[PDB]
């Protein structure tokens, strides 16, 4: 069995602040979209959000790892 | 240059350095100037 | 005086050197592409070429001869004088099997096709400017100044010969 | 026609020059050269910078406006249900 | 008095216009090799290990 | 609109920096044994692997593995035979119509200039390749699409290409679905762009020598105009 | 006499280049002539060569180049050398027209109009060449300029359908944009000739804006070393930009081959035309699109027309320069706003810098003379 | 002077040239017409009978 | 001065075929250059014409 | 002289087009007439045959 490195360069970063505040707001969102009974918004842009930043980091440090 | 447009004609004067009284050379040097000395009035070596 | 005109003759190096590079892969344009530049080999089946038969097959672009001899033209082709010849060469230096001669139908002087059974020789006739070859293969009249070219080539099969 | 013989008439004027191989091609640079360049950058920086400051900001505005157009308003789900 | 080398070289080589002429083509002749195997050698040690050449 | 891809050390991406052949030798593995189910790569032949990474009789083994339609023969017919140096990649479909048939109406694009041919090129590549997930609420997704954030849409036809463990290379190195992604983007970047390692040897030599070409001409230009720079006037009317 | 002057041919080009009268203070400005014209020598001579591999039918025009650029020997810096000059020709182009706008050159209005046409054609020329790969750029750009001539009332649409030669773009329109790609340039070869002929009649305005009669050099030392100078360094960048960066002015769009049946999201022409597209988007009306569009370049004929200054150079009158600066700044927003989409921050922006364009032309450059006239006392 | 004697001359005979391209042209188009190029090209046969443009 | 005489290309044309001096007892064997100049424009056009189909 | 060796000059320019011209249709005839002039440099003694390979 193997392990991706990508994996837990993924859970490492998540630490992070500027991940955290962006992970809380797509909570957040998915809260309100789940307790509507009837609207047209969804939430994507929180989750691009959230992927931009966290991809920043990983670009970083993922390489190295790999042949 | 000393240019006046009024003047009838042009003047002219081209050298080089040549060796002095002393040189053997200067014998040489008188030949080859009679054998040079048309376009313009007056001309001279 | 010597010092500026090093500096000039320095310079003119340079622009030799760059000169010379960039004129060159310009002219290497030119040449052959990198996929033009095959060469298969082919295989030929004997038995459906009958006696006195002159076959032509396409092979790298240009027409390949097998002919079949009869044993008549076997023996007039090895009564040659040699000295007659501006190619000298027998017919024995020119063939693997007697019955069997191998060419490449292209003519030497400046690349028409041989017609065959044509001509004074009982070999090939060129149209184009009027030269004679005989069954061997040989230049026997007319502009051209060589003989008809032999290709490499192998018997696998009394009936299957190889040309590479 | 346009000929070194005819082009125009002068009076007067007096020329001296020297011959390449007795001087010196970067004869001051920094003595000299760096000074002079100094000044003609600051003879002519303010009919020209100020343009190109303002077309900057331009610039700048107009790409944060149009990004800022693509994000979603909260007004427009959150307003009336 | 001082036989200083630019002016050998100007002497020597340079008066005469054929011979400068000479003299350059000879000097390209070397530059030539000598340029390109600084530079292929150069080239081939910023990537070692990466070439083709040596991996064959 | 989509996602700006983050930008990867990739080796080669230096000034002077050469690909690396190891990665090049997987990526073209990983390219046989999955990408060329659904793609084609219609602009590369075998003859064009030799000296890259095979020798002349190893790329002819390669090729020897397929069968290729050839002819007429003497009969006027046409037949199979097994493949050479100067056959192309084999197409997976005959038409666009037969593949676009065989993917619920979508066509996969041709891989020769893929790299070439995005924004962001291999960045965005390996992004598509890792990036699939799941989609967010509020979020649907029609008959037989995925969700992938680094499409211009989101939905995209193709499935996850890739796993761990969905091939195995035969230099022992461990395929990690990452690994697998990093090779077959490095083979795409060589199949884009075979003139790379070649010009960046070329670019050294002439630009050292266009560098040498300017201050030479700069002392030659100064050396004529000297006679000017330093010219002295004088005005002598008679008065 | 010297055999330089015993022959009509020799003498011509001793008039030319060897003994012609050139002022010497004249500064880099003057250079990129003959940097227009090492471009258009290099433009032939890489097309001859390029031209022997191309394919002008649609069915292979594409996989054409892609045999040039990946089987032809280092047919690939041929194709990268052929596409980064025409760059620079355009880089020089503008440069050299600017010139004689701040310095007063447009007086001399037998080389200015030749110009102009000059211009017209290289223009032409260009994008002419541009259609050729038949990528999917290449087929929408064919279709909107050949579609351009619809606006005309009473004769367009018949127009259009006489050049594609059929009832759409297709195979019978590639052959036309080839053979006219093929001649244009030597044409402009030739009006070259006769510009230059104009040309040496007066001899080259200076930066003073004075005449230069009292102190004439010959070209030849000086200004032949110069130029060779200038062309030195022109090679140096466009090798660093050959091998170096050569994928910095690409489109990747054009890397894919062409769909009749869609087109782009996101469309973009080539660099040296964005302006000239946002002019054309900032109309709300097809007739004055198209009007707008060429008058924006038509409009340099009539600058010689609205010259008001006594003194010929802007040299010495800074409320020209300042004005001559902003205009500058204009153009490069014309430039930005062409390569965004048309959405309604840029639509409003461009619309401004077109009439701003147009009024700085017309209006405030007259103005602005009088009132310097007036300054000084004249 | 060349003009107007040599222009009116050069016009007579221009018009006489083209008097003769006509009826080359339609009355008599095959006149100096070679019926082997109108048979495609064959790398591997020669024509017995050879024969360039006039 | 007639603006025949007034300008550099106009003057050249002046000098080339209408004030040049030709002489009075030329023959039709003088003609045909001016047919062989006539000949290439015409090749010219015809050529770009088929051109665009070949 | 000048006249007469420019002449020259376009009489060899002119034959040259004419005869590349005529190979064109690549009909049977068109075919062997390419063969032939370009292998015409074969006779060149050193380099002919790389020549015509070129
Ligand atoms: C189905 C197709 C139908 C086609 C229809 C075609 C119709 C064409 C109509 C053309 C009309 C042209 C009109 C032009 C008017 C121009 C006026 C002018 O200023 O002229 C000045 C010009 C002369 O210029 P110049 O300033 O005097 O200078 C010239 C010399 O320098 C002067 O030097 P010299 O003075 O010393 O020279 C004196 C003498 C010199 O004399 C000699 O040298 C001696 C000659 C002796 C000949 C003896 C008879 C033959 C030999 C027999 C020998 C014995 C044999 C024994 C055998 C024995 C065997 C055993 O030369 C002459 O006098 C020559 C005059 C005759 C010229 C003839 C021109 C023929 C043109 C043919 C065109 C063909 C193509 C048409 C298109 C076809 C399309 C398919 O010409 C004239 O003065 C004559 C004008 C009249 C010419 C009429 C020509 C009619 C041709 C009709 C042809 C129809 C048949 C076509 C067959 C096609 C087959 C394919
Ligand atoms: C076999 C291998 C190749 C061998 C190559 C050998 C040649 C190498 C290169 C030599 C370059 C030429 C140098 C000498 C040029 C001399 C020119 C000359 O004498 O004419 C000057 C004089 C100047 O005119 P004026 O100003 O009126 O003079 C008045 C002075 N008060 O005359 C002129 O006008 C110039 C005339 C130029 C003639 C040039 C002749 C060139 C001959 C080249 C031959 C090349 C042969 C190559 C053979 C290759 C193998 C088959
Ligand atoms: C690949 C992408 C290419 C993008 C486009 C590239 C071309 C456009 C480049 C725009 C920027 C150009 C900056 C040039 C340097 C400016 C330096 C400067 O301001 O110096 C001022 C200095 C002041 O000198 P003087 O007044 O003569 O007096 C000094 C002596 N006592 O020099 C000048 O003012 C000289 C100005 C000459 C003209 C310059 C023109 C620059 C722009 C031209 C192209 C613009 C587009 C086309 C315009 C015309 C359209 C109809
Ligand atoms: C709307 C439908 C189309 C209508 C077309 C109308 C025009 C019809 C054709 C008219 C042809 C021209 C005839 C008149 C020419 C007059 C030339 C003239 O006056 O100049 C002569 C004089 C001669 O010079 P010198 O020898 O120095 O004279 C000294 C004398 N001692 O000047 C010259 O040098 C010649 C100047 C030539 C000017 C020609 C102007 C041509 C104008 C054409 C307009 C066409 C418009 C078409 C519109 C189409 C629909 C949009
Ligand atoms: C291809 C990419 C190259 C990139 C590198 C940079 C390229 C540009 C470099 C500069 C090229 C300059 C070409 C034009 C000639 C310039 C000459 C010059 O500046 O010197 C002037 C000087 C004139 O002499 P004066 O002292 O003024 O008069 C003396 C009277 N008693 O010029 C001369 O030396 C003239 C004599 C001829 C010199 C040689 C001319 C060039 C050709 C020589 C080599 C011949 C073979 C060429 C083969 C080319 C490939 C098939
Ligand atoms: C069949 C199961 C496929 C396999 C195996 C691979 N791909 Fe493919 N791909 C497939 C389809 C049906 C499509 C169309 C997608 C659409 O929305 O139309 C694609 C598309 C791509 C693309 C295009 C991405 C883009 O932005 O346009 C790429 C770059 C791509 N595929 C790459 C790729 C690679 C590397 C594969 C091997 C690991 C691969 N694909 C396999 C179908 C199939
Ligand atoms: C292929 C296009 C062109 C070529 C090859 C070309 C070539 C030249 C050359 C070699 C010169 C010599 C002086 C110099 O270099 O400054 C020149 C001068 C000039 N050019 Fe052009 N040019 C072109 C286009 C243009 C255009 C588009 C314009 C104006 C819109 C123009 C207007 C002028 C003017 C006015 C001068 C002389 C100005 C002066 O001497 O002060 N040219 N040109
Ligand atoms: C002013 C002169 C010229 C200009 C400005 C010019 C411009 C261009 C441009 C911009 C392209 C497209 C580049 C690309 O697609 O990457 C092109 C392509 C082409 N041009 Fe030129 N060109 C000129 C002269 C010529 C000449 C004289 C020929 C003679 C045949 C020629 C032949 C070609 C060919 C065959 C192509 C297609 C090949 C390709 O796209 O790479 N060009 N030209
Ligand atoms: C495209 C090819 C040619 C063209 C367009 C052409 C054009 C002309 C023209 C228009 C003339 C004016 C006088 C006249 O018509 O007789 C002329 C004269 C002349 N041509 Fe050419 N010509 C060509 C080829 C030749 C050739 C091949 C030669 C010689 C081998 C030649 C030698 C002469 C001479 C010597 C003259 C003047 C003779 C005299 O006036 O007595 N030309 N040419
Ligand atoms: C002195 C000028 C010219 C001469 C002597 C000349 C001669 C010829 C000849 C003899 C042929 C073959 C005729 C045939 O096969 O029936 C031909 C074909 C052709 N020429 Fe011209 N030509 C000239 C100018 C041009 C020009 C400027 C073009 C420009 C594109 C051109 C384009 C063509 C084409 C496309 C063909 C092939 C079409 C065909 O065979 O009918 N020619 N030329
Ligand atoms: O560069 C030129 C120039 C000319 C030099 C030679 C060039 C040239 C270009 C190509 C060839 Cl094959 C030969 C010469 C064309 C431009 C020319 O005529 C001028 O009048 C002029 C005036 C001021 C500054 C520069 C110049
Ligand atoms: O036909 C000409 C001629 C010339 C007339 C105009 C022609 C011509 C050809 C084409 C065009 Cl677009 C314009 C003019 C060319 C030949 C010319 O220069 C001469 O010197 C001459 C001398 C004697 C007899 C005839 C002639
Ligand atoms: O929509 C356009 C468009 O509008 C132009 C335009 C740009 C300006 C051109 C132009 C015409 C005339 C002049 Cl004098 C200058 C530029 C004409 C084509 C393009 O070049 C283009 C290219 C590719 C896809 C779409 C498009
Ligand atoms: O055998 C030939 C042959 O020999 C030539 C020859 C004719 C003369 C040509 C020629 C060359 C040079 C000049 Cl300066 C003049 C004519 C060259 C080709 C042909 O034109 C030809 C055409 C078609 C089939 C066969 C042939
Ligand atoms: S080609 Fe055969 S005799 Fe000339
Ligand atoms: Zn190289």
């Amino acid at each position: 069995e193997l392990v991706d490195p990508l994996t837990t360069v993924r859970e490492q970063c998540e630490q992070l602040e500027k991940c955290v505040k962006a992970r809380e707001r797509l909570e957040l969102c998915d809260e309100r979209v789940s307790s509507r009974s009837h609207t047209e918004e969804d939430c994507m842009e929180e989750l691009l959000d959230f992927l931009y930043a966290r991809d920043h980091c990983v670009a970083h440090k993922l390489f190295n790892n790999l042949k | 240059r000393h240019r006046d447009d009024a003047l009838p004609f042009a003047h002219v004067a081209i050298a080089v350095e040549g060796p002095g009284w002393a040189s053997p050379d200067n014998v040489a040097l008188q030949v080859a100037n009679a054998i040079i000395g048309k376009l313009c009035q007056s001309f001279q070596t | 005086k010597g010092f500026s005109y090093l500096v000039t003759a320095v310079t003119t190096v340079g622009v030799a050197y760059a000169a010379k590079n960039v004129v060159t892969q310009f002219i290497s344009s030119m040449s052959a592409s990198a996929d033009v530049l095959a060469m298969a080999k082919i295989e030929i089946n004997l038995s459906d070429i009958p006696e006195g038969k002159n076959m032509a097959f396409k092979w790298r672009g240009k027409p390949l001869f097998v002919r079949h001899r009869t044993q008549k033209e076997i023996e007039q082709e090895a009564a040659v004088e040699l000295s007659q010849l501006r190619d000298p060469q027998h017919d024995l230096d020119r063939v693997k099997k007697p019955e069997w001669v191998i060419l490449i139908g292209v003519c030497t002087h400046l690349g028409c096709v041989p017609i065959a059974n044509a001509g004074d020789f009982g070999g090939y006739y060129c149209p184009c400017h009027g030269s004679h070859y005989d069954a061997s293969g040989r230049i026997r009249l007319g502009p051209a100044p060589l003989n008809l070219e032999v290709p490499p080539y192998e018997f696998t099969r009394d009936d299957m010969v190889v040309v590479g | 026609g346009r000929e070194f013989g005819n082009l125009t008439r002068i009076r007067h004027v007096i020329s001296y020059s020297l011959s390449p191989l007795e001087q010196r091609a970067l004869p001051h640079v920094l003595s000299k050269g760096v000074p002079n360049m100094l000044r003609r950058v600051r003879e002519s920086f303010f009919r020209v910078v100020p343009q190109f400051v303002v077309f900057y900001l331009l610039y700048t505005w107009g790409t944060e406006e149009f990004e800022k157009s693509k994000r979603k308003n909260p007004a427009a789900y959150e307003n009336d249900k | 008095a001082a036989v200083a080398f630019t002016s050998k070289l100007y002497s020597l080589l340079f008066r005469r216009t054929s011979t400068f002429a000479l003299t350059i083509v000879v000097g390209v002749l070397f530059f030539e090799r000598a340029f390109d195997q600084g530079a292929d050698a150069i080239y081939d040690h910023i990537n070692e290990g990466k070439l083709w050449k040596h991996i064959k | 609109v989509a996602l700006h891809p983050p930008s990867y050390p990739w080796s080669h991406s230096g000034f002077l920096s050469s690909l690396d052949h190891t990665s090049i030798r997987r990526g073209f593995q990983v390219y046989k044994q999955v990408c060329s189910s659904c793609h084609s790569m219609n602009f590369v032949a075998y003859r064009h692997l030799v000296g890259v990474c095979y020798t002349e009789d190893e790329a002819k083994a390669l090729a020897a593995e397929v069968e290729v339609q050839d002819g007429p023969n003497e009969n006027g017919e046409m037949f199979m035979r097994p493949g050479k140096l100067f056959d192309y990649f084999p197409k997976p479909y005959p038409n666009s119509e037969a593949a676009r048939a065989a993917n619920n109406g979508a066509l996969p694009p041709d891989l020769s200039y893929i790299a070439r041919a995005r924004h962001g090129g291999e960045d965005y590549i390996f992004s598509l390749l890792t990036g699939y997930c799941e989609p967010p609420t509020g979020v649907s997704l029609r008959e037989g699409l995925y969700f992938n954030p680094y499409f211009p849409g989101q939905a995209i036809a193709m499935a996850p290409p890739i796993y761990t463990d969905v091939l195995e290379f035969d230099d022992g190195t461990p395929a990690t679905m990452s690994q697998i992604a990093k090779d077959v983007c490095t083979f795409l970047r060589w199949a884009s762009e075979p003139e790379h390692d070649h010009r960046k040897r070329m670019a050294l030599k002439m630009l050292t020598m266009m560098a040498l070409l300017i201050p030479l001409t700069y002392i030659m230009k100064r050396h004529k105009w000297s006679v000017l720079k330093s010219r002295k006037l004088a005005y002598r009317p008679p008065k | 006499t010297p055999m330089r002057k015993s022959n009509p041919i020799m003498k011509m080009i001793n008039h030319s280049l060897i003994d012609l009268p050139t002022p010497s203070n004249i500064s880099m400005w003057w250079n990129f002539g003959s940097l227009l014209a090492f471009c258009l020598i290099l433009q032939i001579i890489t097309g001859l060569f390029l031209a022997m591999h191309y394919s002008p039918d649609t069915s292979s025009a594409f996989s054409s180049i892609a045999h040039i650029t990946r089987d032809v020997n280092h047919g690939w810096i041929i194709r990268y050398l052929h596409a980064n000059g025409a760059s620079m020709f355009f880089i020089c182009l503008f440069l050299h027209v600017g010139r004689g706008l701040y310095y007063g050159s447009f007086l001399l209005l037998k080389t200015w109009n030749t110009g102009i046409m000059l211009l017209f054609l290289t223009m032409a020329t260009a994008f002419m060449g541009y259609v050729l790969p038949w990528g999917q750029m290449s087929f929408w750009g064919a279709t909107v300029i050949t579609n351009l001539l619809s606006a005309i009332p009473y004769i367009g649409t018949d127009l259009v359908q006489w050049i594609w030669g059929g009832y759409s773009i297709g195979n019978p329109t590639l052959s036309r944009f080839f053979t006219l790609h093929f001649i244009l340039p030597f044409i402009i070869t030739a009006l070259t000739m006769v510009h230059l002929l104009f040309l040496h009649e007066t001899g080259s305005n200076n930066p003073c804006g004075i005449s230069s009669d009292s102190d004439k050099i010959p070209f030849h030392p000086y200004y032949t070393i110069k130029d060779i100078l200038g062309l030195v360094l022109l090679l140096f960048i466009l090798t660093t930009l050959t091998l170096l960066s050569p994928n910095l002015l690409n489109d990747p769009d054009n890397y894919i081959p062409a769909d009749p049946l869609n087109t782009p999201p996101h469309i973009k022409p080539e660099w040296y035309f964005l302006f000239a597209y946002a002019i054309l988007r900032s109309v709300p009306n097809k007739l004055g699109g198209v009007l707008a569009l060429f008058l924006s370049i038509l409009i340099l004929s009539i600058i010689p027309t609205l010259h008001n200054s006594k003194q010929q150079s802007m040299m010495f009158r800074p409320l020209s320069q300042f004005l001559f600066w902003f205009l500058i700044t204009t153009l490069l927003t014309l430039t930005w706003i062409g390569s965004q989409p048309v959405s309604q921050p840029f639509i409003f922006i461009g619309q401004l810098a077109s009439t701003m364009y147009f009024t700085t032309v017309l209006i405030l450059m007259p103005l602005t003379s009088l009132i310097e006239n007036n300054l000084l006392k004249w």
